DNA sequence: ATCAATATCCACCTGCAGATTCTACCAAAAGTGTATTTGGAAACTGCTCCATCAAAAGGCATGTTCAGCTGAATTCAGCTGAACATGCCTTTTGATGGAGCAGTTTCCAAATACACTTTTGGTAGAATCTGCAGGTGGATATTGAT
DNA sequence: ATCAATATCCACCTGCAGATTCTACCAAAAGTGTATTTGGAAACTGCTCCATCAAAAGGCATGTTCAGCTGAATTCAGCTGAACATGCCTTTTGATGGAGCAGTTTCCAAATACACTTTTGGTAGAATCTGCAGGTGGATATTGAT
């Protein structure tokens, strides 16, 4: 009776980039796949990374570890970039 | 009468076939195999129907990109025409 | 009274992002700020992949992307291309390549 | 049932793999490679099932077969 | 400092297989990798499917049904045997 | 206050079941650990580890050797169509590889 | 400090590269196989090393262990045995 | 009065034979090493290394570049040579998904 | 290297079904305020190992000669696979019931968590134990000139 | 088809580096008791699937014809293997400081816990509005005849 998906965000950060353009449905679960496997994997890397070094919590300094290792090259700079940020921002 | 060079349909055919993304299976036959498949490992299945359609994405996937490294196998041997030791060699690279 | 999304400026839901670090078994501790930076890459790779397909159906003339131009968008970006190497877009077809020695002539 | 994976649809498959001329021994050799495929697929798609004691295989179950053999699958969570 | 290993009950097993046989120390390195990454294989296994069901407790019919998808074939089915025999075994105090 | 009476041998095993369960319970893989799961999981781990050191300590012998080193490992895993498949993507320090000459490549 | 090391993939000489593809079961070797394994090989280090250097950086330490190389090269999908403890 | 002298190949063979019984490590120890650090240097200054790191590394790269050769040699069979070339490994490394 | 005929591809059209966007209601999830606890950073410091140098002999890299045999280049026929017309049958599409599972909620017996205490199995380092690494030499097998 | 050259195979030998056993301390597993959480049996309830039947469309199976690709055969120059002289730099073992991990203690910045309020996202039907089924006309490419 009750299911979540990412499907209301994603259509926000479409219509910024993009504002008359839309989505089919199938797309959409594409989409949907999308943020969910980048999910684990970037939580299942902090995961590790605070294992390995005997922590107990997961800190924004694991998530930026995680997206070092997982994502390649320019999108690793441009995401630890705009992971910063808005770290940054919610702190004031 | 006319008649097309041979290999000027079949060029046709991959330009065709690379430009659409439809299932190339048909549904009837794949979904008869997936259920004898399954009768092997457990019996008195069934199934979602979204099921057999994520199966049927992933071998029809799975075939073209073999498919594909088959052919880049074929041409490395001076060849234009994939066969079974294209697929095995390709097979055994990819550690299959 | 803000929701903690527009506070740090996204879309994305750092509340939802939360929960379900502490849910997935993670870590037995989930600092605050590891909800805002996971949130934020995951709407900076969103807006990156939405940009490229959006691009994708203005070319043919649609006004709804469909799983098509997500793939092209995803396997003309080398660095797109390398995140999801082992990843199957359902419905994507492939890209349009024939091998030069198969051309006439 | 494998022979209805029928050799006008492995060449349409072949095709979408950018082949121009397939060898006549190739269609029982595809046969046999989709029937390996698909055998290690649903022996574990069936594993999740038994697991969560259903009778019925979800989409779910091939998904996390799938991604448990590297191939994960965009589209049908 | 105090450092585990399964050096000893990798010797013990050792010992009931090849009574007069022994082990190098970096042969004994590559057993105590393949217990770790077995384990690490199985545990992270278990975990998903109690996610996946819902389930807040591994017990062993996850770590059952996580061999039967991480082992091949025969290897399986031996194995599967063997846990189920523990568990009995153990239950019955 | 009664005996202590290990895990170990309660299962009927050589691989520790109690340390297996801290294991479990500090790798953050559930909230909860039942009582049977470290004994199965142990029991498996042991297992393979014998099906492992028997082949070993077999190609240790075939070349007359009392003591097991990588290189029998790898014979070992190799020779196996199962163990092979099952350490498929693993590297075996100082085991070398199958003595394996393709025919073609012969006089 | 050493003297700063220039130029050392050419240490990765012609006979250890035959040697390496003897082992892989290869009789005959083209005079433009040595230059090509040393760019592959130095694609291959290179990855594994960073990686490595990432976890040491993360644990806040100056000295990469084994550790952070298994645990490099595991998540690059060749997990490799020998090196824990 | 004419010094011995083996047939192209017969040589070749004896090593594949030798290389394959052994497990002995391949590259030289220390330009190895000097190749570690030299990479390292370039990603962050003052990295020390613990001794069994740069083995590791070098147990690793050895066992890559081996499984390479294996490949790069069934691929030159395929075309007909018993000789690996550039194109041998650059088809490997595609079908592996390196390239 | 061009013309004439033929076939396929590719925009573009309308009209309308259906997919998507829109609206409003409401459990459930997120946020807040306030209280309380704690993982882990900071500051020490003992004490492993790491970096570096040193010595010296010989294992191995290098660079050269020379010639065997390989890859490259070429020709060609015979056999296979492409293209196509034809006609048949499998799939597709649609309809209709109803069987059978998921899915849901509730409630205890049984399960697992966890603080405290007691005990012992597992570890580090020392003391012993011993394979087998090299070192040697002869039988045999393989190789290649003759 | 038979010798010389050479390599590999194959027992044999011992001492010492590395493996195994011994020993005693003690961290962690086990025992105990009590608190808390959960998985599951019971009784349902719609809703997906499975079964069944039916016609007909359009995709496949088949047989025929020949184009052109693959495999075989052939030739050869120049690349790469085999062998070697030369000499360098790797290897091995040890020293020597000291960089930097670890181990320990103290104590907050940041974490969890919990009662209660506010907000949100999911949902369903209505209201919009995009693809697309075919049909058309022109673009473009292919083919055979010169
Ligand atoms: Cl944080
Ligand atoms: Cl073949
Ligand atoms: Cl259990
Ligand atoms: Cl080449
Ligand atoms: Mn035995
Ligand atoms: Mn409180
Ligand atoms: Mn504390
Ligand atoms: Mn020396
Ligand atoms: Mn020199
Ligand atoms: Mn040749
Ligand atoms: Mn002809
Ligand atoms: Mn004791
Ligand atoms: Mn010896
Ligand atoms: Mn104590
Ligand atoms: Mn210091
Ligand atoms: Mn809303
Ligand atoms: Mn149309």
């Amino acid at each position: 009776s009750r299911k979540e998906s990412y499907s209301i965000y994603v259509y926000k950060v479409l219509k910024q980039v993009h504002p008359d353009t839309g989505i089919s449905s199938k797309a959409m679960g594409i989409m949907n796949s999308f943020v969910n496997d980048i999910f684990e994997r970037i939580a299942g890397e902090a995961s590790r990374l605070a294992h390995y070094n005997k922590r107990s919590t997961i800190t924004s300094r694991e998530i930026q570890t995680a997206v070092r290792l997982l994502l390649p090259g320019e999108l690793a700079k441009h995401a630890v970039s705009e992971g910063t940020k808005a770290v940054t921002k919610y702190t004031s | 009468p006319h008649r097309y060079r041979p290999g000027t349909v079949a060029l046709r055919e991959i330009r065709r076939y690379q430009k659409s993304t439809e299932l190339l299976i048909r549904k009837l036959p794949f979904q008869r195999l997936v259920r004898e498949i399954a009768q092997d490992f457990k019996t008195d299945l069934r199934f979602q129907s979204s099921a057999v359609m994520a199966l049927q994405e992933a071998c029809e996937a799975y075939l073209v990109g073999l498919f594909e490294d088959t052919n880049l196998c074929a041409i490395h041997a001076k060849r234009v025409t994939i066969m079974p030791k294209d697929i095995q060699l390709a097979r055994r690279i990819r550690g299959e | 009274a803000k929701s903690r999304s527009s506070r740090a400026g996204l879309q994305f839901p750092v509340g939802r992002v939360h929960r379900l670090l502490r849910k997935g078994n993670y870590a037995e501790r989930v600092g605050a700020g590891a909800p805002v930076y996971l949130a934020a890459v995951l709407e900076y790779l969103t807006a990156e992949i939405l940009e490229l397909a959006g691009n994708a159906a203005r070319d043919n003339k649609k006004t709804r992307i469909i799983p098509r131009h997500l793939q092209l968008a995803i396997r003309n970006d080398e660095e797109l291309n390398k995140l999801l190497g082992k990843v199957t877009i359902a419905q994507g077809g492939v890209l349009p390549n024939i091998q030069a020695v198969l051309l006439p002539k | 049932n494998i022979q209805g994976i029928t050799k006008p649809a492995i060449r349409r498959l072949a095709r979408r793999g950018g082949v121009k001329r397939i060898s006549g021994l190739i269609y029982e050799e595809t046969r046999g490679v989709l029937k390996v495929f698909l055998e290690n697929v649903i022996r574990d798609a069936v594993t999740y099932t038994e697991h969560a004691k259903r009778k019925t295989v979800t989409a779910m179950d091939v998904v996390y077969a799938l991604k448990r053999q590297g191939r994960t699958l965009y589209g049908f969570g």
